[PDB]
């Protein structure tokens, strides 16, 4: 879903005022809202306008393929659960390290312990996902 | 300049101010620091200003002594004693350093906020007026200030002044110096190259032409409370 | 697909660290109460998204500003902003410490002082207050497309830091940048300029014209802030206001060269601009640059905790008294502790040290004031007192003529220190 337009943003390389970028102004509107798109991935969806100009209508749709949405709630909430098999709620620090240290990217052991001290605000040595999770949602 | 020193001597014998023979010449200077306060913000890079300044004054024949955090009663007690020493009736002038977080009143002490602690800079003045100091009485006394952030009798009693204020509003807030304070750091180039060929009030004006920066144009060090009868002549030995 | 579940919640823990350290700036920031972006404190120890969220938001303001202010671009200023959407940056952190070893660990202000590390610190108790920032991590930024010599510029305000340049070529996805010193939004003039020989013989009145506050549109004190994905935007845009509202017209044909090369575009942005980028908490990463930009000396390496240039140095006794010296004057008690276990000091080593003119502070001080000046020392004190190499009672004779150690310690109001000389 969609509130706020990029409508300034595409109108500063609409140099004509007709409502229109040239195709290789493209990634230069995209990467001034935080969007990097490959040279590759450019050129795929280039291909939408088969002359050598993109309109408003087109590039929003462009945004929106690319959008990257940030990881819901709930699937925050489902990533932790798959850690847990007693089911109890609680995650150990060193279970939490040994993930992150074994699974998944690889990180420094120095940001590991940031982590795990950033989620265990009781320093009992366990963690509730599920009280951070509803905390840090809010 | 030795046979300069003679010339300017004989020249101008009551328009200069009169300078004892190095021999039974004991001229004192005071530097009075405060680096680090109860409920103040620290003033750090001091140990170079300290320094910077007690060469120049013993490159001057002048003997420094440093005081370092003191509240205000006790550099009051500090200038009291320093008027008091009988080691300057033998001499021809003093040089007062006082550097401290400065409200326009004067000088703060280190317990200095709610309970005030600072040192009125006319107290200075009262202490080494012509009355209650008389051993430096016809003797020109400089007061150097570096600070942060009737009344006919005055006219009178006041004789033979110099002040040189920084109020520069650094306040560690600035945040932006190198090994030192500007003020300080002017102060001593200036008296470097212009104190030879120039009297005293002289080199405090080249030092201010040295603030022309546009960002360090406004930190004007400003001169006040100009009670000297005389021109005070520095000569390099 | 168990890694990916992993990768969520190392995520969401990066954002959490991010949201305290932002949370912290917006809430206990007073020129953020001055204008209307401050934030409410969090209730909970930890704090919400919402801080990240305001971040966010405080961005597109300051966006919207410089947006409305120059909407009408010129083919000039929008090849120019094209110019550095598509440019990347490298950022530069430089210190007198050693904070890599095959891993580049850098922390702020507020994670030193928790874990109580022994390093130089750079931030003031008034950017604590006023600003908050001290959860952040600060870099210069350079242009990154060249195939120059890494480090490009040495000094951030007219500031260099430490030898040890560590450039890093990627961004963080919690960082924001300032077009100045968040603290100080003053451009110093260019008589301090690191690159001024560039500037003062090719150009003319933008020499006058580049000292100015950076503010917005609310006074001197409005700093703007960006985050990762408007950094660029708003560097752009406020470069183009600058060239605009400038009359050197050289300044502005140079700018507006149509292939203008990358040097001089980091020469032009870190002239006119004084850019700083912040990380959240901790950097620690496998991907960075050393760079040894000078030698460091031995009072800058014992200030820094640099153990292995202090190794290095102190070779001779001599080097032992100009060491423990500078680690009085710095309150490096650990490093004088570790001074006093390489080497044996006595009553004759104080007195060489009381004749150390080449030494500032023992120039200045005695060696009892030193040890007696603040509490940070009194370990060292106790083993000055306890083995016989200082005498208590010792009357100063260079500062504060006739007091005692005594006198420094009611000054200092440290209850051990007092007590202590109190019962020897
Ligand atoms: N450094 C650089 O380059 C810069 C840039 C820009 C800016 N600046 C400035 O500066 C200031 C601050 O300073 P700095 O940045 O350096 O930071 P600080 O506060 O001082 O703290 C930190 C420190 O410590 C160290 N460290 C880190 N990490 C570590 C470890 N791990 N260990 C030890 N040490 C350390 C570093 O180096 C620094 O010096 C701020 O305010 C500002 F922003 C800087």
């Amino acid at each position: 879903e969609q509130i706020a337009e990029f409508k300034e943003a595409f109108s500063l390389f609409d140099k004509d005022g007709d409502g229109t970028i040239t195709t290789k102004e493209l990634g230069t509107v995209m990467r001034s809202l935080g969007q990097n798109p490959t040279e590759a991935e450019l050129q795929d969806m280039i291909n939408e306008v088969d002359n050598g100009t993109i309109d408003f209508p087109e590039f929003l749709t462009m945004m929106a393929r690319k959008m990257k949405d940030t990881d819901s709630e709930e699937e925050i909430r489902e990533a932790f659960r798959v850690f847990d098999k007693d089911g109890n709620g609680y995650i150990s620090a060193a279970e939490l390290r040994h993930v992150m240290t074994n699974l998944g990217e690889k990180l420094t052991d120095e940001e590991v312990d940031e982590m795990i001290r950033e989620a265990d605000i009781d320093g009992d040595g366990q963690v509730n996902y599920e009280e951070f999770v509803q905390m840090m949602t809010a | 300049p030795h046979e300069e020193f003679l010339r300017l001597c004989k020249e101008r014998a009551e328009e200069i101010y009169p300078i004892k023979e190095r021999n039974n010449r004991t001229r004192l200077a005071l530097i009075i620091c405060n680096t680090e306060f109860d409920h103040l913000p620290p003033r750090n890079g001091a140990d170079f200003d300290i320094t910077g300044m007690k060469e120049l004054l013993e490159g001057l024949d002048y003997s420094v002594d440093v005081e370092e955090n003191l509240t205000a009663r006790d550099m009051e007690s500090a200038l009291r004693a320093f008027a008091t020493r009988p080691e300057h009736k033998s001499s021809d002038s003093t040089f007062l350093v006082l550097m401290s977080h400065g409200i326009l009143e004067g000088i703060c002490g280190t317990v200095h906020e709610k309970k005030p602690d600072v040192l009125l800079y006319d107290t200075i003045f009262q202490i080494f007026n012509n009355r209650n100091c008389l051993s430096l009485k016809d003797k020109p006394k400089v007061i150097i200030v570096q600070a942060a952030r009737d009344a006919v009798y005055k006219t009178h009693v006041e004789k033979d002044f110099i002040a040189f204020c920084s109020s520069t509003p650094h306040n560690v807030s600035w945040r932006d110096s190198t090994m030192g304070s500007i003020f300080i750091t002017q102060l001593i180039t200036c008296f470097q190259k212009y104190s030879w060929c120039c009297h005293l009030e002289e080199v405090f004006r080249k030092v201010q032409q040295s603030f022309e920066t546009p960002r360090a144009k406004a930190q004007m060090p400003t001169i006040e409370r100009l009670s000297m009868t005389r021109y005070f002549y520095l000569f390099p030995g | 697909r168990p890694d990916h579940c992993a990768n969520t919640v190392k995520n969401f823990l990066r954002k959490s660290i991010a949201a305290q350290s932002y949370s912290k700036m917006f809430s206990q920031g007073t020129s953020f109460k001055s204008l209307n972006l401050s934030l409410e404190a969090p209730s909970g120890a930890r704090s919400s998204f919402r801080s990240l969220e305001h971040l966010d938001k405080v961005s597109r303001h300051y966006i919207s500003e410089i947006i409305q202010k120059v909407h009408p671009l010129s083919s000039d200023e929008r090849h120019l902003l094209s110019i550095i959407i598509n440019s990347n940056f490298n950022f530069r952190h430089q210190s007198n410490s050693n904070l890599s070893n095959n891993i580049l660990n850098i922390k702020s202000f507020d994670k030193i002082q928790s874990e109580n590390i022994q390093t130089h610190k750079n931030t003031y108790s008034e950017d604590i207050k006023e600003i908050s920032n001290h959860d952040f991590v600060f870099f210069g930024v350079e242009i990154s497309n060249h195939q120059e010599k890494l480090p490009l510029n040495k000094t951030h305000h007219t500031v260099d830091f430490g030898a040890n340049a560590y450039i890093i070529d990627h961004d963080s996805p919690y960082g924001y940048m300032t077009l100045t010193d968040h603290f100080d939004n003053a451009i110093p003039p260019v008589f301090y300029h690191e690159h001024q020989s560039f500037f003062l013989d090719n150009f003319k009145e933008v020499v006058d014209e580049v000292s100015r506050y950076v503010h917005g549109n609310q006074g001197k004190t409005d700093v703007p802030i960006f985050n990762t994905k408007d950094m660029r935007l708003g560097i752009g845009l406020h470069l183009i206001d600058f060239i605009r509202k400038s009359k050197d017209q050289g300044f502005r044909e140079f700018c507006y060269n149509k292939n203008i090369d990358p040097v001089s575009l980091d020469r032009i942005i870190n002239f006119v601009f004084q850019l700083e980028y912040h990380i959240p908490r901790m950097l620690s990463t496998d991907n960075f640059k050393k760079i040894k930009l000078r030698d460091i000396s031995l009072e800058d390496a014992i200030k820094a905790s640099n153990y292995e240039e202090i190794n290095n140095k102190v070779t001779d006794k001599k080097m032992a008294h100009q060491a423990l010296a500078y680690s009085l004057g710095n309150k490096k008690a650990d490093i004088a502790l570790y001074l006093l276990s390489k080497f044996n000091f006595t009553k004759q080593d104080v007195a060489e040290m009381e004749k150390m003119k080449n030494n500032r502070y023992c120039n200045l001080y005695d060696v009892e004031y030193l040890l007696s000046k603040d509490g940070a020392n009194y370990k060292v004190l106790e083993y000055f007192i306890n083995n016989g190499l200082v005498d208590v009672n010792k009357k100063f004779q260079k500062v504060n003529s006739g007091d005692t150690m005594l006198d420094n310690a009611m000054k200092s109001k440290d209850s051990k220190m007092i007590d202590f000389l109190l019962k020897n």
